[PDB]
């Protein structure tokens, strides 16, 4: 059982370096550029529901 | 059953004072006595003997 | 299964950011930032920075304001976006903090879910009115001998545990709490506590094995932890004593009679210190802040009996200090003493000297905890408090010619003390204390050499069961004794002191 | 390339000016370029227009304000793993061992945050020691902080020496000895001790590693040796799975090192000259201590009392975080008896009931009882005279003097010191023998002859030999 | 919108760790058998016994 509560915890760090992987995907991809579009209309939706 | 065995057991240690050339067979029944506490012991102590498999 | 937690904490992360007020930090190191900017600020409100560290606005300037971090500086950076949270410190406080750990922002440390909570209450607020209060008269009994009928403590009331450094300080509330698991495994809501033991300046490790101590004494589903552990950022441990007592109000303003421990005030004092110095105020006198006095105060006299009109609640206290070189006399330990009404000072040389737990009567003193009493126990009881002052006295110059007359009162006063002594964490019911006091009080543990009183205690009480435990049922239900019950306890008494 | 140039140094505070938008967080490490190689320099405040506050860990002497610094961010990493095992490495985590650059896989920050109170564990289980009388009168145990009393010369090396040999058979863990502000010259001593006894050999088995303090160093480095031991050790529990034991030196001087850095850091000073961060600063040293799921640091401190003040701050807050104390005197040592431990003195968290099991506890109980009762009898006995014992207080006298002298045991690495071979005893074994002793089925062979010996089994060898 | 990315990227590209049952077996402690019946012994047996006895009940009880 102790190990069985172990290798939870240790996938759920394994996992955790894949989505740092992830995120060193993200940003290099011009859906940073793409995104940034994204923002910048949700941006004006919000600005303009002020 | 235990009891009986117990109010021999010092029943005889009074008896024992009456008789020299018998002063251990006195230490024989505390032994006896010492024993059968310590399988009491052990029986009280004693874990379930099934493998549990409702939180196991 | 571990995909599906991730999977859920994704989905949990929802709607873009909507925010109009933000400073930017400053100067930041000292546990003390200073932010440009957030003049909507509120004072004493709750802010979050980007780092996602929260502090508490305590010094609001023409030109900056000064934040005070609840947590440590590492996670800070200089010029970060400081946003308001929008509320004064406030943190959750409702029925299911019941049973569990948590840290003094409310995040469950036991992690037995997200908390459920009712409301969320400001930290700091004012004590309840003159008119608000109700003189009080419901007993908490703690099953150690002399606690619960020489030092005596009521419901609501405001009682000091002081003593020496780590002389297991923390076990006489514990028995306290295990004694009222019969109370609070009580169906009488009346007769229900419900308990918050604060646990602060204490290792992470220690505050463990309480909790599982407590785990196995079952006790932990009438309690609440709150815990405030000694690696804890140090104005987090401050605001911890103040954030735990918003939570007891809860319970006290749903009617509810509770039970606060507040262990050890020692080290919320030497954190105020801390933060103090760091907020660069000048010492107070022995170099603890000057408001140091009102910083207890203020968190002190929260703990009330709720008057009949608005409710009947309570949260009993008893803060434990942790006297340093056993010296009642030093401003912390006296400030308190002034505060709170009755203590229960420990001695050292007794607790070395096996009287466990060890309390110093010279140095206990109970006000109005004695209007909180078992009347049997106060029949019973009358005057023993002054007589085993007199065996101290009459010990004080023993050690000389002794005249009958002092020698008679150190014969009692000798087997009294015998009497006195409790074994750790066995609580005794009410009703069986009330024959053991009578003996005493009687005289009869003359008949009862020194060596052989604690033999004659267990015997006696067996005796008691045994001969006849409708006397301890009369005690159990009309709580006062009767000529009947003082003639059987007489004659009770006798007979087993015979044999 | 986050670089700035020095803008002050007033004492070794040493003030860094960065260009804009590259600003450093603190705690993190500073390297400036210095025919001294480099000074590491820790960030320890923000005093804003893009400056910083650092602390030195090495001299500040003949800076040039304006000079070139590199930021390494984040707190120092000091190389970590068994290739570190017997290894000396000062502070910043370079040898002075003199044996050259060691190859270790991976560098960790010094700072680090304690482990959770889900991973403190819930028991404290009664850690072994080869010394009965430790295991006797106050049993160590995991996550323990066993802060030890008394003076060097009195065979504090030899105990602590006693203690890395016992872990190395009990365990097989691992051990560092972390000493704060080291003496150098006792430093040359314990190097060359503790290579003589193999604790650590050359191409051989190295147990301890090595983190010598030292007074000359700044004080900001005599704060942070502890820090940097503390990181060797987690590796070792969390990452190597094993048991550590991990000496203090003066935790006196730890408190003392912090008071000058708080000094140094322009801050009110607290109470009888000690920090206002006092608090704290042991707080994350001592609970990082913990025994974890994966393994259980252990540290013995030393207390180095303040002018035999036991009500001055910095000892009160030291025994608020230390669970068993260990009082060694020589006055125990002048009864020829090594252990030195002085049985009434000592006192541990676990020694309860249920906690050290009932048997033990009553078995220590009647020693304890024997013991105290023999101290104090023998003050009246030895007056009046010997034959004044009663029935009652003979046997005593006869068991008590028995199991004093039953206490004394070799010591494994002081068997050439001693010249006796040493007798690790097992915990199981520890509580046989005293039970024996208290039935007085022993006691009734010499005195002497309960000297020096082992366990039970060891004095039915000495009383057969003793006959011979 | 990163939420999305995250969400997407996680999910899909979701890693496999080892989770062997050997692997576990070196992490967890290994099962046991039964203890094996043995065999109860009782003391005093064989003529030893026998003469012992008979010899030993001579010593007269005063």
């Amino acid at each position: 059982v102790r190990y069985e509560a172990s290798l939870r915890q240790l996938e759920q760090r394994q996992l955790a370096k894949s989505v740092i992987s992830r995120v060193q995907s993200e940003l290099g991809n011009p859906k940073f550029q793409e995104k940034v579009l994204q923002q910048s209309i949700s941006e004006i939706e919000q600005l303009l529901s002020k | 059953a235990k009891s009986a065995a117990n109010k021999l057991d010092w029943a005889k240690v009074i008896s024992s004072l009456r008789i020299t050339g018998s002063t251990a067979t006195q230490l024989s029944s505390f032994k006896k006595r010492n024993d059968e506490a310590r399988r009491q012991l052990l029986e009280l102590q004693s874990q379930p003997t099934e493998v549990d498999f409702s939180h196991y | 299964e571990v995909s599906s937690i991730l999977e859920e904490r994704i989905k949990g992360v929802s709607d873009e950011a909507n925010l109009n007020e933000t400073g930017r930090v400053l100067a930041v190191g000292d546990g003390i930032a200073r932010v440009f900017g957030l003049n909507n600020i509120q004072a004493e409100e709750l802010v979050e920075f980007s780092s996602g560290v929260k502090g508490m606005a305590l010094n609001l300037e023409p030109g900056q304001v000064g934040i005070v971090l609840f947590g440590s500086d590492r996670l800070v950076k200089e010029g970060e976006l400081v946003k308001r949270t929008g509320n004064i410190v406030d943190v959750p406080v409702g029925p299911g903090l019941l049973g569990r750990v948590v840290d003094a922002l409310g995040n469950p440390i036991d992690g037995k879910g997200p908390i459920d909570a009712a409301g969320r209450s400001r930290a700091q607020v004012k004590a309840p009115g003159i008119l608000p209060r109700r003189s009080v008269h419901e007993p908490v009994q703690t099953g150690l001998k002399a606690v619960d009928a020489l030092v005596p403590i009521g419901r609501g009331q405001r009682e000091l545990i002081i003593g020496d450094r780590q002389t297991g300080k923390t076990a006489v509330a514990l028995d306290t709490i295990l004694n009222q698991k019969r109370w609070n495994n009580g169906s009488d809501e009346s007769k229900k506590l419900y308990c918050v033991y604060v646990a602060v300046g204490q290792k992470r490790s220690t505050v463990a094995q309480l909790v599982q101590t407590l785990e196995q004494h079952d006790a932990m589903k009438y309690s609440i932890i709150v815990a405030a552990t000694a690696s804890e950022a140090a104005p987090l441990q401050y605001l911890a004593p103040f954030t735990a007592a918003s939570i007891g109000e809860w319970f006290r303003d749903n009617g509810k009679h509770a039970l606060i421990v507040y262990d050890d005030l020692s080290k919320q004092a030497v954190a105020y210190r801390q933060l103090s110095l760091l907020l660069r105020r000048p010492p107070g006198r022995e170099a603890y802040p000057g408001d140091v006095f009102y910083l207890h105060s203020r968190l002190l006299e929260r703990a009330a009996k709720l008057s009949e009109k608005e409710g009947s609640g309570s949260l009993t206290a008893l803060p434990v200090i942790e006297t340093q070189g056993g010296d009642v006399s030093a401003y912390i330990p006296t400030n308190v003493i002034s505060i709170t009404d009755g203590q229960i000072f420990l001695e050292a040389e007794l607790f070395y000297k096996g009287i466990r737990p060890a309390i110093n009567v010279g140095l206990s003193v109970s006000r109005v905890g004695s209007a909180a009493q078992v009347k049997a126990l106060k029949q019973v009881a009358g005057s023993l408090k002054l007589f085993l002052a007199q065996y101290r006295e009459v010990a004080a110059f023993a050690q000389s010619d002794l005249d009958a007359s002092t020698k008679q009162t150190l014969v009692r006063g000798e087997r009294l003390t015998q009497l006195l002594k409790q074994n750790q964490y066995s609580p005794l019911a009410t009703e069986e204390q009330v024959p053991l006091i009578y003996a005493g009080v009687n005289g009869h543990l003359d008949g009862i050499e020194l060596s052989r009183i604690g033999e004659f205690e267990s015997s006696f009480l067996s005796y008691l069961k045994s001969n006849h435990n409708e006397l301890l049922t009369e005690i159990r239900e009309k709580g006062e004794l009767s000529k009947e019950l003082l003639a059987s306890l007489k004659s009770a008494t006798e007979s087993f002191v015979a044999t | 390339p986050i670089t700035g140039k020095v803008t002050a140094v007033i004492g070794a505070i040493v003030d860094v000016h960065f260009e804009q938008s590259e600003l450093p967080a603190i705690l993190n490490a500073l390297e400036i370029k210095t025919p001294q190689g480099k000074l590491v320099l820790e960030v320890a405040q923000h005093l804003g227009e893009n400056t910083v506050r650092t602390i030195a860990m090495d001299g500040t002497e003949g800076l040039v304000r304006g000079e070139k610094v590199l930021d390494t961010g984040g707190p120092i990493s000091v190389p970590v793993g068994r290739e570190t095992l017997g290894r000396i490495i000062n502070v910043i985590g370079e040898p002075i061992d003199e044996r050259g650059p060691i190859k270790s896989k991976l560098r960790k920050p010094i700072h680090a945050d304690p482990p959770s109170f889900a991973e403190q564990s819930t028991s404290a289980e009664i850690l072994e020691t080869g010394i009965k009388v430790v295991d006797l009168l106050a049993p160590y145990a995991r996550g323990g902080k066993i802060g030890l009393f008394g003076g060097a010369g009195v065979g504090k090396t030899v105990f602590i020496q006693e203690l890395i040999n016992n872990i190395a058979k009990a365990h097989g863990g691992f051990s560092v000895f972390t000493g704060v502000g080291e003496r150098t010259r006792e430093g040359n001593d314990l190097y060359r001790e503790m290579k003589e006894t193999g604790v650590i050999n050359l191409e051989g088995e190295s147990k301890v590693a090595l983190v010598f303090g030292q007074m000359n160093e700044p004080p900001g480095a005599r704060a942070r040796v502890a820090l940097t031991g503390l990181t060797i050790a987690e590796y070792f529990r969390d990452e190597e799975g094993q048991d550590v034991l991990l000496f203090i030196d003066n935790i006196f001087r730890f408190t003392q090192a912090g008071s000058e850095v708080s000094a140094l850091l322009g801050r009110i000073p607290s109470a009888v000259g000690y920090q206002p961060t006092l608090a704290t600063d042991m707080g994350l040293l001592q609970e990082r201590i913990t025994t974890t799921k994966k393994g259980s640091v252990t540290s013995v401190q030393a207390v180095y009392v303040p002018a035999d003040d036991l009500t001055d701050p910095a000892p009160a807050t030291t025994f608020a975080h230390l669970d068993a104390t260990t009082v060694l005197s020589r006055g125990i040592s002048e009864l020829g008896i090594y252990p030195a431990v002085d049985p009434l003195d000592s006192k541990s968290r676990l020694l309860d009931a249920a906690v050290v099991g009932q048997e033990h506890y009553d078995v220590a109980s009647k020693v304890q009882e024997t013991l105290q009762t023999y101290k104090s009898l023998q003050d009246i006995i030895a007056i009046l005279g010997m034959d004044e014992l009663s029935e009652q207080d003979k046997l005593t006298v006869e068991r008590a003097r028995k199991i004093q002298r039953f206490l004394s045991q070799p010591f494994a690495v002081a068997e050439v010191f001693t010249g006796i071979p040493g007798k690790l005893v097992r915990l199981k074994d520890t509580v046989a023998s005293f039970k024996a002793v208290l039935e007085g089925k022993y006691d009734n062979i010499p005195e002497h002859a309960f000297y020096m010996v082992g366990g039970i089994e060891d004095v039915v060898a000495k009383a057969e030999k003793l006959a011979a | 919108n990163v939420i999305q990315d995250l969400y997407l990227r996680e999910l899909k590209d979701t890693k496999l760790a080892p989770s062997t049952l050997q692997d576990a077996e070196g992490n967890v402690k290994p099962w046991n058998p039964p203890q094996k019946p043995n065999l109860p012994e009782l003391e005093l047996q064989g003529p030893e016994a026998l003469k012992a006895y008979t010899e030993q009940n001579v010593e007269t009880a005063h």
